[PDB]
């Protein structure tokens, strides 16, 4: 196979899915040239897990899954195996064993309107923490207190998810950072996403 | 119940309203709800600083229980 993998499509998307509903993309039957990430994207955080980036360009994979979402810069550190936090516990959870890369870069220019941005959403209230590599898009009202409500109200029911308010005025900590997560398994038995 | 719990309750409810408005892709509703949240966080900051909290100046809350 010689057709190139659609990494440019996922890294150049106009808008990324909200973290509570993080987009999952399948990459298969293509050659993956990761030198694009190093050559382009002047600002990035490519710190990866389970494989060295150069060796990553070297070896051959068999299953590549790309997860994309938007996270504030101050809490971008929560994307890691065995790490706690609101994002890790509620929106996106990575298993303790993990063989894949994480890429994060600021997107104030792209995802912060002058008046303000509210498209991106994240979850704050839920009964139990998320299992690894599991998605939760339910919008049911939380049972924070001891009073069942069945509808949004003042008392301890609340909305399960919260909206960001990104603005260019905010500092680097609160600025939105476009985060994409790659997942690999290097057993290579079918070897369908092999590199060059 | 005084004022602090009620203020945080209204703050959380209007944050949920902002999130719902954003989820519904409504722009102006989300902007107005965010402005209301801005005044409410200013009011809770003022009350934490010790300044008196008003009733009519802030928008009325929903049917809280
Ligand atoms: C779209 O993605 C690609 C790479 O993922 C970039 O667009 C161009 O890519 C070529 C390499 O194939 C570079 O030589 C060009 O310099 C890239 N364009 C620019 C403007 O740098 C780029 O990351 C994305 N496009 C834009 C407009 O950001």
């Amino acid at each position: 196979i010689t057709n190139l993998c659609p990494f440019d499509e996922v890294f150049n998307a106009t808008r990324f899915a909200s973290v509570y509903a993080w987009n999952r993309k399948r990459i298969s039957n293509c050659v993956a040239d990761y030198s694009v990430l190093y050559n382009l994207a002047p600002f990035f955080t490519f710190k990866c897990y389970g494989v060295s980036p150069t060796k990553l360009n070297d070896l051959c994979f068999t299953n590549v899954y790309a997860d994309s979402f938007v996270i504030r810069g101050d809490e971008v550190r929560q994307i890691a195996p065995g790490q706690t936090g609101n994002i890790a516990d509620y929106n996106y959870k990575l298993p303790d064993d993990f063989t894949g890369c994480v890429i994060a870069w600021n997107s104030n220019k792209l995802d912060s309107k002058v008046s303000g941005n509210y498209n991106y959403l994240y979850r704050l209230f839920r009964k139990s923490n998320l299992k690894p590599f599991e998605r939760d898009i339910s919008t049911e009202i939380y049972q924070a207190g001891n009073k069942p409500c069945n509808g949004v109200a003042g008392f301890n029911c609340y909305f399960p998810l919260r909206s960001y308010s990104f603005r260019p005025t905010y500092g680097v900590g609160h600025q939105p950072y476009r985060v994409v997560v790659l997942s690999f398994e290097l057993l290579h038995a079918p070897a369908t996403v092999c590199g060059p | 119940t005084n004022m602090l719990e009620a203020l945080q309750q209204r703050l959380q409810f209007y944050h949920g309203q902002v999130a719902r408005a954003a989820l519904e892709n409504n722009s102006g509703k989300a902007r107005r709800f965010g402005r209301i949240v801005k005044q409410y966080e200013d009011a809770i900051k003022l009350y934490k600083a010790g300044k008196p909290v008003p009733y009519d100046e802030l928008p009325v809350p929903p049917g809280f229980g």
